[PDB]
RNA sequence: UAACUGUCCUAAGGUAGCGAAAUUCCUUGACUUGUAAUUGGCGUCCUGCAUGAAUGGCGGAACGACUGUCGGGCUGUCUCUAACAUGGAAUCUGUGAAUUUGAAAUCUUCGUGCAGAUGCGAAGGCGCUGGCAAGGGACGAAGAGACCCUAUGCAGCUUCGCUGGGUGCUAAGAGUUACUCUUAUCCUCAAGCUUUUCUGGGACGGAUGCUUCCUAAAUAGUAACGGGAGUGAUCAAUGGUACUGCUACUUAAAUAGAAAGCAGUGCUUGACUGUAAGAACCACAGUUCGAGCAGGGACGCAAGUCGGCAUUAAUGACCCAGGGUAACAU
RNA sequence: UACCGUACUGCAAACCGACUCAGGUGGGCUAGUAUAUAUACUCAGGCCAUAGAAUCAACCAUGUUAAAGGAACUCGGCAAAAU
RNA sequence: AGUCAUAGGUAGCAGAACGUUCUGGAACAAUUACGCUGAAAACAGUAACAGAAUUGAAGCUGCUAACAUAAGUAACACUAAAUGGAUAACAUGGCCGUAAGCCCAAGGUUUUGCAUAACAAACAGUGAAUACGGUU
RNA sequence: GACACGUGGCUAGGGGUGAAAGGCCAAUCAAGUUCGGUAAUAGCUGGUUUUCUGCGAAAUCUAUUCAGGUAAAGAGUGUGUACUAAGACCAU
RNA sequence: CAGCUAUAAUUUAGCGUACCUUUUGCAUUAUGGGUUAGCUACUCAAUAGACGUGAGUUAAGCAGAAAGCUUACUGAGAUUUUUUUA
RNA sequence: GGGAUUGCUGACUGAUAGUGCAAACAGUACUGUGAAGGAACUAAUGAAACUGGGCUAUAAGUGCGCAUUCCACCAAUACGUGAGCAUUCGCGCAUUACCAUUCUCCAGAGGAUUUAAAUGCACAAACCUAUAUGCCUUUUGGCAUAUGAUUACACUUCGUUA
């Protein structure tokens, strides 16, 4: 038997700053 | 010239560093010491 | 290594983060930011990547340049962020077009300011 | 190992297959070579024993 | 016989109604019938290896291509086979495969031999080749898996094997203000990983360091789940040194010991710091002895001994973690 | 009053089974003795092409008959016979 | 060029060579070769010196192709039954007749018709006109 | 009749369906078939193709998730170095 | 195991337990092959060690290089010399 | 990175090789319900197995077709076309005739070997398609700032007349 609680961690996911216009107008 | 059956005759299945399972190589102590600088230094001798 | 850890979703996570790539731009994105929860045990080999899903409500804010309400989905700093600098018509002035990620968000501010233009 | 025209004209005096087809004359001529060997060596002794049998009687 | 009393661990020691029964080792259970003769049934009896109201106990009408037994009739199943009929087979004409195949011109017996010989040895036999038959042999042919063992083997299943929030409920906060989010975790569901080895097969049992004695054959060394004793320590004195009395013990065994034995004393910590040529040994890692040099000490007038105990057992690498000190750094 | 089907086969040598495969393949119509679509012979209609030819082998398959017995056979009246 | 010494071999190690295809050195087979032998072997008889290799095969229940063996063997036995000098139109006999007859469906998709061999598939054939089935 | 048949339709693989047999799901299903990862992996089995010449072992020992595997030592070959020897025998 | 050796030269005598693979040991009644033909297995790159053959030596190699990179060198004052003799 | 033309490119292959395919119709016939799998076949020559019979018992010429360079017409700026084997130890194609004399085993079956050549293979060359600083890169993108969320602004100027 062992312990394996994890430490959790939040990572941003870079998210593109401004913005780009390729969607749909 | 690889001898009869042995995992030698299959080829390239085992490391040359392989002993067995014996670590001897990781029995020796681990030593983190740096050297002073002036090993990075040029040496010149007042001979040459 | 976020390249990787997208790639690296339980199919759960995978499938909310398909969710949310296909309907981010249907809902109201001030501050709102998507973000992964990989947890790190301790005996390792095992890192799970997973999502943390975004709360959203439906409520209907009261536009005070045009006499109606509306009702749209947010989150809940995103309306922090909308009622504590100053409202609806203030947000969708001040934030021109482009912090705008949603398509209801740049309806109304383009009916704000349609509405406004011809109020003048 | 031996040539091939070597062994088909080495097994031409064969019988049956044994003289045409490559691979079984090729057994049968390295077998007929071990005892053309055991032969040679044998001569010498097979005719002293003739001589002696000849000064005897 | 043990009905009522006497006892011990113990959730509790199995009722009217069951039992050599689908299930009872003794076994041909003693008992009646059954047959001329019964180990397989029927109905009793008790001595329940290892029966029994929800694993439902007690039997019944009807039902069954279910199972075990008895009578009548019936007849070639049989005593014991015969004749006949039809269709193959056998003859001719026409069409026309496949399994198998190292090459064969392939005798018998006895012996030998990878231990059952057509092929080797000794002796003998044999005009040659077929059709139709029988299948003892060619370890006939047909599947590189009938069974056993092994694998850094797979696969699925099971669980008080391990770890997980993945999954379902739950707990505590939060939001819009039933629903949703965050975090945690019992019990379920779904997974992912492990689950040694030696063995006169495997399983079972036993063991896996170190020391000594016999094997071990008079340098050393020398095996077997071969045979007899130990050990995983003790001791601030049972260490060191200088002495004092007495003499058959000191111990795991061997070698040894007028002290290395038995009782004592006076001081002390060498039960140190830094080293060490040279050897024993030995795959390597390690292991063992070690005079001498420097420091500071101990005992002794000195000679000189002391780097733990007469020796051979009580000595688990590296990694990781922690402590003191020293240098450098921030 | 246009367009599509209309040949042939369809319990089969033409479909499904590698085959001219003893297997599998749906619905409908039908005469007499006669009475039921069962049974024997027959109507309408169809068929006797896909190996032939004689003969007393053994043996095999499928049946007929069998004296006196009758489960005596056999793990078990299985199989036949019998109603 | 005369004396001595050595020469059994599996696993393994070392040394010397043969052969196949292609290339460089200008071109080594236009009009062929063919005295049948030589060499220790691999082989040779249409260069040689170097180089580049998808470079050598009785041996993997290997793969592909061809050809044997079993062997003119087994099979050509589910059925009704055939005969007359013909798988006959004619005659005789037999078999099915709730099919082995007739009409359709599904499926098949030309398998359907013509010549006393033949030169014939290259040629023919499916007609909605009864309120036939579909299409609605 | 808890019936049989015909014509389309629905449920699909860690899934369907099952009056429940490890049954069925297009003749190899306690995890269908096809394609891809994939030239998976196999300390196991089989095989390895021209010649000549010289030398020539081992099946002991230690360790091992290890005893049919591997590594070190012993025993082989080539190369180097070096002794009338770090050699073999015999005598005193 | 269908051959061998023969001055044996219209016919005899003697000798002769296939091959492969795997094994302590196989004619083995252990593996494999019906035959013939074609195809079918130690390759290549980078890096490391060793040997053989060299290059350069103003140390070497890479490179356009007086950049740069990788290997290689840099130390002791040590009484010794004519065949003997003034 | 990708898609088509050209390669006086190849110590690449040459029909069991090279693409699965060199071919009248190869992703074909065929297999499978389906997704999917997936062949063989060039032109001559005619090896062996196999089965019957017999026996034994002068590294040269000469023709054509082009390419290179000369020439003379040229768009006159890369050659544009045209006489010429004029030139080249060029390339491809075509072509080269022996006449006996029997002591050779024969006949079939089969498709190996030999010869011939890329439309096969691998690339290459232009052609077309697809923000700056530093950290990690790894045949190329993730991260802060700045001309920045804004419908707006610089540039390919042909000049020559002593
Ligand atoms: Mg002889
Ligand atoms: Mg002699
Ligand atoms: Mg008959
Ligand atoms: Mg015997
Ligand atoms: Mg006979
Ligand atoms: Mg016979
Ligand atoms: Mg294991
Ligand atoms: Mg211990
Ligand atoms: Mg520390
Ligand atoms: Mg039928
Ligand atoms: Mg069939
Ligand atoms: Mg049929
Ligand atoms: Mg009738
Ligand atoms: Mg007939
Ligand atoms: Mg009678
Ligand atoms: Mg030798
Ligand atoms: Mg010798
Ligand atoms: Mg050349
Ligand atoms: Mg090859
Ligand atoms: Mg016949
Ligand atoms: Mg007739
Ligand atoms: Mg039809
Ligand atoms: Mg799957
Ligand atoms: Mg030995
Ligand atoms: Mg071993
Ligand atoms: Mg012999
Ligand atoms: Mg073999
Ligand atoms: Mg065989
Ligand atoms: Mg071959
Ligand atoms: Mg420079
Ligand atoms: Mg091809
Ligand atoms: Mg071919
Ligand atoms: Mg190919
Ligand atoms: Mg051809
Ligand atoms: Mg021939």
């Amino acid at each position: 038997a062992v312990n394996n609680k994890p430490s959790l961690k939040y990572v941003p996911v870079p998210e593109s700053q401004h913005d780009d216009f390729t969607s749909e107008p | 010239g690889r001898g009869m059956k042995g995992q030698k005759s299959r080829g390239r299945g085992l490391h040359m560093l392989y002993d067995g399972g014996q670590l001897g190589l990781l029995k020796f102590p681990v030593t983190r010491q740096r050297p002073s600088y002036e090993v990075l230094y040029y040496h010149l001798g007042l001979s040459r | 290594n976020v390249r990787q850890l997208i790639s690296r979703l339980i199919p759960p996570a995978r499938k909310q983060f398909e969710h949310l790539q296909a309907h981010r731009r249907d809902v109201v994105w001030g501050d709102t930011q998507i973000t992964l929860r990989v947890r790190q045990y301790p005996k390792s080999k095992d890192e799970r990547v997973s999502l943390v899903l975004p709360n959203w409500h439906r409520v209907r804010l009261w536009s005070e340049a045009l006499g109606r309400k509306v009702e749209l989905v947010m989150t809940k700093d995103t309306l922090r962020h909308i009622e504590d600098m100053g409202g609806l018509d203030a947000y969708l002035i001040k934030t021109p077009e482009s912090r705008l990620k949603s398509n209801p968000a740049s309806a109304v501010k383009w009916e704000v300011m349609s509405a406004l233009r011809r109020r003048e | 190992p031996i040539n091939r025209q070597k062994i088909l004209q080495l097994a031409s005096s064969f019988r049956g297959r044994a003289r045409t087809c490559i691979n079984i004359a090729r057994l049968r001529v390295e077998k007929a070579l071990q005892h053309a060997y055991v032969g040679r060596k044998l001569k010498k002794r097979h005719w002293r024993s003739v001589w002696i049998q000849r000064i005897n009687a």
